[PDB]
Protein backbone atom coordinates (compact mmCIF):
# COMPACT_ATOMS: atom_id res chain seq x y z
CA UNK A 1 0.00 0.00 0.00
CA UNK A 2 2.47 2.66 0.68
CA UNK A 3 5.51 3.68 -1.01
CA UNK A 4 8.89 2.08 -0.37
CA UNK A 5 12.37 2.93 -2.29
CA UNK A 6 13.01 0.68 -5.03
CA UNK A 7 16.67 -0.73 -4.86
CA UNK A 8 16.91 -1.46 -8.22
CA UNK A 9 17.21 1.81 -9.51
CA UNK A 10 19.64 3.39 -6.98
CA UNK A 11 22.75 4.66 -7.63
CA UNK A 12 25.38 2.77 -5.74
CA UNK A 13 26.37 5.44 -3.67
CA UNK A 14 23.22 5.90 -1.80
CA UNK A 15 21.93 4.21 1.14
CA UNK A 16 18.80 3.09 1.40
CA UNK A 17 16.93 1.91 5.05
CA UNK A 18 16.44 -0.88 6.07
CA UNK A 19 12.77 -0.16 5.94
CA UNK A 20 13.06 1.19 2.28
CA UNK A 21 11.79 4.37 3.15
CA UNK A 22 15.01 6.53 3.72
CA UNK A 23 17.58 7.32 1.83
CA UNK A 24 21.02 9.16 2.20
CA UNK A 25 24.66 9.14 0.07
CA UNK A 26 26.95 6.65 1.62
CA UNK A 27 31.00 7.32 1.25
CA UNK A 28 31.58 4.61 -1.49
CA UNK A 29 29.94 3.28 -4.04
CA UNK A 30 28.44 -0.37 -3.54
CA UNK A 31 29.13 -3.45 -5.87
CA UNK A 32 25.73 -3.77 -7.77
CA UNK A 33 24.37 -5.04 -10.61
CA UNK A 34 24.11 -2.24 -13.28
CA UNK A 35 20.52 -2.76 -14.36
CA UNK A 36 18.93 -0.42 -17.02
CA UNK A 37 17.25 1.09 -14.72
CA UNK A 38 19.75 2.25 -12.04
CA UNK A 39 21.29 5.73 -11.68
CA UNK A 40 24.41 5.31 -12.47
CA UNK A 41 25.70 8.91 -11.92
CA UNK A 42 23.33 11.07 -10.69
CA UNK A 43 22.43 10.20 -6.82
CA UNK A 44 18.84 9.03 -7.51
CA UNK A 45 16.65 6.59 -6.82
CA UNK A 46 12.80 6.09 -7.30
CA UNK A 47 9.86 4.52 -5.28
CA UNK A 48 9.34 0.99 -6.73
CA UNK A 49 5.54 2.25 -7.63
CA UNK A 50 4.77 3.76 -10.83
CA UNK A 51 1.41 5.59 -11.07
CA UNK A 52 -0.33 6.27 -14.94
CA UNK A 53 -3.78 7.84 -13.94
CA UNK A 54 -5.47 9.27 -10.87
CA UNK A 55 -4.56 11.28 -8.60
CA UNK A 56 -1.75 10.16 -5.30
CA UNK A 57 -0.36 11.50 -2.00
CA UNK A 58 2.71 10.89 -0.17
CA UNK A 59 4.89 12.38 2.31
CA UNK A 60 8.70 12.83 2.80
CA UNK A 61 10.59 13.69 5.76
CA UNK A 62 12.96 16.34 4.81
CA UNK A 63 16.62 16.67 6.81
CA UNK A 64 17.36 20.52 7.70
CA UNK A 65 20.92 20.61 5.87
CA UNK A 66 22.05 20.83 2.18
CA UNK A 67 21.94 18.09 -0.61
CA UNK A 68 18.50 16.51 -1.02
CA UNK A 69 15.76 17.09 -4.12
CA UNK A 70 12.76 15.36 -4.41
CA UNK A 71 9.42 15.60 -6.89
CA UNK A 72 8.46 13.10 -9.37
CA UNK A 73 10.20 12.07 -12.29
CA UNK A 74 8.85 10.77 -15.91
CA UNK A 75 9.75 7.31 -16.36
CA UNK A 76 11.66 8.18 -19.24
CA UNK A 77 14.12 9.87 -16.94
CA UNK A 78 17.45 9.60 -18.33
CA UNK A 79 19.34 6.70 -15.91
CA UNK A 80 22.80 6.48 -17.71
CA UNK A 81 25.91 9.43 -17.73
CA UNK A 82 25.89 12.75 -16.33
CA UNK A 83 22.26 14.20 -16.57
CA UNK A 84 21.00 17.72 -16.21
CA UNK A 85 18.71 17.83 -13.19
CA UNK A 86 15.60 19.71 -15.35
CA UNK A 87 11.84 19.50 -16.31
CA UNK A 88 13.09 19.21 -19.39
CA UNK A 89 14.59 15.55 -18.27
CA UNK A 90 11.41 14.89 -16.59
CA UNK A 91 12.32 15.76 -13.05
CA UNK A 92 9.74 17.95 -11.06
CA UNK A 93 11.22 18.60 -7.78
CA UNK A 94 11.57 20.59 -4.52
CA UNK A 95 15.60 21.25 -3.49
CA UNK A 96 17.34 22.29 -0.62
CA UNK A 97 20.49 24.09 -1.60
CA UNK A 98 22.93 27.02 -0.32
CA UNK A 99 20.13 27.14 2.10
CA UNK A 100 17.64 28.05 0.68
CA UNK A 101 14.57 26.00 -0.65
CA UNK A 102 13.94 25.95 -4.69
CA UNK A 103 10.98 24.60 -6.98
CA UNK A 104 13.72 23.29 -9.36
CA UNK A 105 12.42 25.44 -12.53
CA UNK A 106 14.83 25.98 -15.64
CA UNK A 107 16.38 27.87 -16.59
CA UNK A 108 16.76 29.78 -13.39
CA UNK A 109 15.53 28.14 -10.01
CA UNK A 110 12.39 29.90 -8.33
CA UNK A 111 13.86 30.59 -4.82
CA UNK A 112 10.83 29.60 -1.90
CA UNK A 113 10.04 31.80 1.13
CA UNK A 114 8.37 29.13 2.88
CA UNK A 115 10.34 28.88 5.83
CA UNK A 116 11.74 25.45 7.66
CA UNK A 117 10.25 22.60 6.04
CA UNK A 118 9.84 19.36 8.34
CA UNK A 119 7.83 17.02 6.01
CA UNK A 120 5.99 17.97 3.11
CA UNK A 121 2.89 16.67 1.33
CA UNK A 122 3.04 15.87 -2.73
CA UNK A 123 0.03 15.76 -4.39
CA UNK A 124 0.00 14.13 -8.07
CA UNK A 125 -2.89 15.09 -10.21
CA UNK A 126 -2.84 12.71 -13.52
CA UNK A 127 -6.36 13.29 -14.19
CA UNK A 128 -5.70 17.57 -14.35
CA UNK A 129 -1.44 17.04 -15.02
CA UNK A 130 0.27 18.54 -12.02
CA UNK A 131 2.13 17.74 -9.26
CA UNK A 132 2.10 19.78 -6.01
CA UNK A 133 3.97 20.71 -3.10
CA UNK A 134 2.61 21.76 0.64
CA UNK A 135 4.70 21.94 4.30
CA UNK A 136 2.43 19.71 6.49
CA UNK A 137 2.60 21.92 9.38
CA UNK A 138 -0.39 24.37 8.04
CA UNK A 139 -0.46 22.66 4.57
CA UNK A 140 1.00 26.03 3.16
CA UNK A 141 1.29 25.62 -0.59
CA UNK A 142 5.02 25.10 -1.85
CA UNK A 143 5.13 24.83 -5.34
CA UNK A 144 3.06 23.10 -8.22
CA UNK A 145 4.26 21.97 -11.99
CA UNK A 146 1.66 22.05 -14.02
CA UNK A 147 2.52 19.15 -16.58
CA UNK A 148 0.51 17.33 -19.41
CA UNK A 149 2.29 14.33 -18.48
CA UNK A 150 2.57 11.69 -21.20
CA UNK A 151 4.08 8.34 -19.02
CA UNK A 152 4.05 6.83 -16.13
CA UNK A 153 5.29 9.46 -13.59
CA UNK A 154 7.18 7.91 -10.17
CA UNK A 155 8.00 9.31 -7.33
CA UNK A 156 12.00 10.44 -7.35
CA UNK A 157 14.38 11.62 -4.82
CA UNK A 158 17.82 12.89 -4.85
CA UNK A 159 20.64 13.28 -2.01
CA UNK A 160 24.14 14.48 -3.56
CA UNK A 161 25.53 15.34 -0.41
CA UNK A 162 26.23 13.60 2.99
CA UNK A 163 24.85 15.24 6.10
CA UNK A 164 21.12 14.95 5.14
CA UNK A 165 18.43 12.62 3.82
CA UNK A 166 14.56 12.17 2.59
CA UNK A 167 12.47 9.65 4.40
CA UNK A 168 8.40 8.11 3.10
CA UNK A 169 6.33 8.50 5.98
CA UNK A 170 2.75 7.19 5.67
CA UNK B 1 28.19 19.08 -5.10
CA UNK B 2 24.95 19.61 -7.10
CA UNK B 3 25.88 19.01 -10.17
CA UNK B 4 24.91 15.15 -9.31
CA UNK B 5 21.79 15.92 -8.42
Amino acid sequence: VELTLDPDTANPRLILSLDLKGVRLGERAQDLPNHPCRFDTNTRVLASCGFSSGRHHWEVEVGSKDGWAFGVARESVRRKGLTPFTPEEGVWALQLNGGQYWAVTSPERSPLSCGHLSRVRVALDLEVGAVSFYAVEDMRHLYTFRVNFQERVFPLFSVCSTGTYLRIWP
Amino acid sequence: AVKLQ
